[PDB]
């Protein structure tokens, strides 16, 4: 019946596999650059080619 | 360092794939609408997203 | 389908007249008379002819999961909610819902049924959005609902809502003008279905059909005819083959 | 459009007008079919939350074993079968009004779960470790006398004193004689315009028959009777004989 | 080899001969150990499709959570962990016979799923797009009282009407007394060669004892008794005392 | 190694030796501590398959929802998490003996899953479409009156006749008065050597006390009493006082 | 540390010292607050496993659906969500002692899952086909009376004889009159330093009051009373007035 329980069962589970790296396609160049700047701030091992 | 390196490589791959997809879509669009670039408007063909897809 | 008796003709005319109205319709009678046949005829001639006809029996509904069938549920609402499910009210959206054996419904669940009929809106179990549906209600009963109401075993409001137009179907025991047509129709249908040459019943076997006080009515008649066709070894069916069953 | 002609209904409307500036819980009591939900919607409309959600919930239909999941929601790994987080009705009605219909039919065990949320406004999800604060106004409607239930040990006194800050009592249609004919005319007009039949008004005998019947289903029964009469009328005026659904 | 030396059993055998070439589902009802498996395999053997698979299945051994995956099959990627596509038992017995033992153990949802396929004759894989058509002859056996099951509300009435077109009710062994003696002598030999024990037959007293016991396990209980008698004996004849303790 | 001085146990020993060549399932019944495990292992040792595995299963410790996977196994991809194929306890015990201990504590739903394997030995895996045949002897032990359970609607009447081909009943210790003293010495030599004590026998009054006591735990309780007497002993003999406080 | 002064409590200590070499299960019984866990830990400390794990388990806080997965463990792929192998408490406590606290709260069906592992120590993991042998000493504690519980029928008889090899019963504090004053002084010294008070002892009237109160919570209640007296103390002595709660 309708209830909330913790149990050991054998089930066939569905497969979601998307929404990963999909939001970068609709971003324009400027918003993409802002996202890349945030990622550079948050990750030590990411660097951007510099002109200085 | 391992986690950050893996994330960096994943982001680089994502950017490369985005650029390649944009280039392919643009090339297909230009190939479909070719009488516009030679004679301007009044020679546009009608098309929707399904054709390019 | 075959209708030859004057009572069946009157019921057919009444069904033709009432098909336009969208009021809930109740049908009563003995077992195996054709209540579902009348309901499907009403649905066919109604303005919802192309709409779904969702027929369900409430006798097979478990007591403790009735709501899960009444409203449906979303994914992950409880244990065993693997995927989204639609209740019978949502299934018949725009169509006609046929509740068979309404007289055996428990008292507590009855109060939970008409509450959805009058309001017309409900929430799916685990769903946060409101659902509005329109359904034409056909109900079937085998006993006398009025006597149940007088015994306190039924809701009077539900009777009033369902009993806007009620129909009584005479049992086959008092429809002796249909015995031969039904027997011949079933004989030909099953003979074609099983691909064996059986022409028709003998004169001796015909009187056995009338002499039999059919208790299962059309269902029993169809089963007996089908079994007689299955064991038939000649184009003429004698009374000896039928006497084995009866 | 709603009909309020009896002096008691006008007094109730004036009380709603006066309390339109309050966020207290409201408790509505009466018989079945008298208009508790109509009064609740009127209270919501006249208040300052008129542009906010109005969540009507019948607490007598939710299964007992999944009561907290419906009211409070859950997280991803709360139990076997939970795959994603889902909000409850309290969080759905955040910033608006929550109407609880048939609060008396709630079991004595289920009344204990609502104690803290009504006053504090804070709770935890099923499987959540963060406190959620919401701003919801509670309207509750019941047909049973809550005071008798509390006096006989069937309704918790804590919940009764939490809810009944303001109490509204709706007299039955049997005691509203002045409020029968206008409602009958309104229903007649609505059903004539909806079912596309032809009818304009009742005869004097029909008016007397309507006024003499002790309506026990209240406005619900009146509406059903008028609908049936419209469905079974073909002239222009409904006579006493057609309105034979009564006794 | 089997034993059919009772008038009821001979009539059932004639019915089997008449029916074995038909194309309708068969339902076999009886007590415990009456010979339902024997009847099913005899129906399959004396059939135009006797060279085709006879898939015998126990409906109580299939878990609910994967039920429709076993009976119909699934495609690759239908669910997480689906390595490769797999067929169901309906396709496995395509062109042959599918026997369902103890059909009364089915659940309501499984009953509806089976009814759909029995009616239409075509189904779909769990994660498939094309439609599969099969030519399976369905035999189902049970020992419950199916009428009481449908009256109680455990077996779907339409499913029973679909399956219960042909009923074969094997009478209990206590009503087949003239079949008891040929059965025992059938078993006594079979075990005598099997266990190498030397024994010829039963004495008159033992034969009289055999006909008087109201067997509750029917043929299986008689087989067990004869096996015990053969094991716990060394003489050429089995007498009253040897079977007295067993009975 | 064991003690079988009582004639009622000598008859059981003769019966066990008499069924060495057989392979039919055996059902063992008795009270607690009477020696069902000893009888089962002795039957296994004296048979022709003594070199084969003896798989003992406590059927009450198998979870309800994974019962089919344990007794039958599965193929890879049968469900979410079947990353590799597995073999059940019927395939593991192939060629040997499977001993179901405390089979009377089996739910009515789980008893119907063993109806076809015990008879024929053919089954399918979970997700397998090819039949698997095994050669397994089945011994079952229970401490409950199986006939009373069958007639009380707690144990299926088909499984009883499938299992109960040969039934062995072990009398309680209150009836095996000729084993109390041979056992009491036995356990004594087991324990005084284990704990390096100096006890070598019982006095003439402790033996009478042992004989008079109505052992309700049977041989297990006798073991416990003897171990307690040995642990708290001082001297070369155990007198009446050293165990009168217990029994 | 602990205080044992009453003559009936020194016999328990002598028995504990007597069973140092043993490895049989121990069953501890007494009222609430008499020191069952103290005795269990003292038994563990004086044995040969004193440097081994002491796994104290409350068997009343293990869900019944995953019970078998907690005491035995599971293999990879046993069920959906089993992504790695995990051990149980029996294997975690291997080489040491497992202390089941409140063994009398187990349900009848949950007691049948412990029958074959207490005696032999061999079991199969969920989804495992290889047997596992462990060396664990079983201590069990309960505040009920297991003998009369078995007589009534709420405790299995075949588990009581497995657990109860050696039984230790602790008398109530109202019978250990020689322990009241030493325990009171011990607790006063313990609590006068944690809270940095200036109390050093009791008065004669306070001691007379302490000897007449029928302690229902036993040592736990005495400890609570002494803590209350210390917290609200002003002088260097605790007078009978400060112990007014014991009147
Ligand atoms: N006039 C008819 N001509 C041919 N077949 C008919 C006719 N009336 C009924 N039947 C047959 O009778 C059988 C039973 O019909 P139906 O299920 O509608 O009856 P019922 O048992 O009284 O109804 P319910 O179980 O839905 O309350 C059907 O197989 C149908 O084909
Ligand atoms: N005529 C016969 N001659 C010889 N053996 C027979 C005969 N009829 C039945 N048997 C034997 O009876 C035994 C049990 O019969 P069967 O396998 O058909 O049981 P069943 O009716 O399906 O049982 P259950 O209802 O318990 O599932 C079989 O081993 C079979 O060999
Ligand atoms: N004849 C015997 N000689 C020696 N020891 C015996 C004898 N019969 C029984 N025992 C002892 O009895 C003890 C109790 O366990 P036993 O094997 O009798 O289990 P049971 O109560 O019959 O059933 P189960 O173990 O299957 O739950 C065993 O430790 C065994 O050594
Ligand atoms: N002899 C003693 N000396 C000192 N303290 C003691 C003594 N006996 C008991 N205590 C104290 O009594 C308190 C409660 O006792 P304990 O928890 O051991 O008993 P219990 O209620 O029987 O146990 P449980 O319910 O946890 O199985 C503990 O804090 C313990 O320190
Ligand atoms: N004053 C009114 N004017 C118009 N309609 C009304 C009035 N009072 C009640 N009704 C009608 O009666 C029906 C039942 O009233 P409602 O408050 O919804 O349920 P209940 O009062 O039984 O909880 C409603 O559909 C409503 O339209
Ligand atoms: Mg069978």
């Amino acid at each position: 019946k309708q209830g909330l329980q913790l149990r050991l069962s054998q089930q066939l589970a569905m497969t979601p596999q998307l929404q990963q790296a999909i939001r970068l396609l609709q971003l324009s160049t400027l918003e993409l650059q802002q996202e890349l700047q945030q990622a550079l701030e948050s990750n030590p091992l990411l660097e951007q080619i510099d002109t200085h | 360092i391992r986690s950050n390196l893996q994330d960096a490589k994943w982001l680089i791959k994502s950017l490369e794939s985005r650029n390649d997809t944009l280039l392919r879509v643009s090339r297909c669009i230009v190939e479909q609408q070719q009488a516009f670039f030679e004679q301007g408007e009044e020679y546009m063909k009608p098309m929707v997203l399904a054709d390019i897809a | 389908y075959v209708f030859e008796s004057p009572k069946m003709k009157e019921i057919l005319e009444k069904i033709k007249k009432i098909s336009c109205a969208e009021c809930p319709v109740l049908i009563t009678g003995e077992s195996g008379v054709g209540k579902e046949v009348v309901a499907r005829l009403i649905h066919k001639l109604s303005d919802r002819s192309k709409e779904p006809f969702v027929a369900l029996n409430v006798a097979s509904i478990p007591r403790d999961i009735f709501e899960a069938e009444l409203f449906g549920y979303e994914k992950g609402a409880f244990t065993g909610a693997v995927s989204s499910k639609e209740g019978f009210f949502e299934l018949a959206d725009g169509g006609t819902l046929f509740l068979d054996e309404i007289g055996e419904l428990s008292l507590e669940a009855q109060a939970k049924l008409l509450r959805v009929i009058e309001s017309g809106k409900f929430y799916r179990l685990g769903g946060r959005k409101e659902i509005e549906v329109n359904v034409r209600i056909l109900a079937a009963t085998n006993r006398n609902i009025k006597e149940l109401v007088k015994e306190g075993k039924f809701r009077e409001d539900l009777y009033y809502r369902l009993g806007v137009i009620e129909i009584e179907i005479p049992p086959l025991r008092e429809r002796k003008e249909d015995i031969i047509p039904l027997a011949n129709h079933f004989l030909k249908k099953f003979s074609r279905k099983y691909a064996k040459e059986v022409e028709g019943f003998t004169k001796s076997a015909q009187e056995l059909l009338l002499s039999y006080p059919w208790y299962g009515n059309v269902r029993e008649l169809k089963n007996v005819i089908e079994r007689a066709v299955l064991f038939s070894e000649g184009k003429f069916i004698d009374r000896g083959e039928l006497s084995c069953l009866v």
